[PDB]
């Protein structure tokens, strides 16, 4: 079996290539606004830099 | 027995920069070779 015509056939395809760049601040997530919190959680700061 | 100063020329306060001045060893505990991060009464620098 042979052709005899032919299509040009239009295809769509989509790739998602990024996503939202995110930021994270332990202080204020953890220890909100207070300086008590806050002294504790130095001692995790390498967690935090991690 | 105890006298007061009479002979006084006093000016406003001046003031200067601290250069990084007033820090402490805040344990006594020897540490070498080391970055140690403390929270407490320190002076501000500058
Ligand atoms: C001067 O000396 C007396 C006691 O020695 C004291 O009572 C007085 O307060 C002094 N003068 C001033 C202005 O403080």
């Amino acid at each position: 079996a042979i052709p005899t015509n032919f299509t040009i056939s239009v295809t769509t395809e989509i790739l998602p290539v990024s996503m939202t760049k995110t930021s994270v601040d332990c202080t204020m997530y953890i220890c909100g606004d207070s300086t008590e919190c806050s002294n504790l959680l130095l001692q995790y700061g390498s967690f935090c830099t991690q | 027995q105890c006298v007061n100063l009479t002979t006084r020329t006093q000016l406003p306060p001046a003031y200067t920069n601290s250069f990084t001045r007033g820090v402490y060893y805040p344990d006594k505990v020897f540490r070498s070779s080391v970055l140690h991060s403390t929270q407490d009464l320190f002076l501000p620098f500058f």
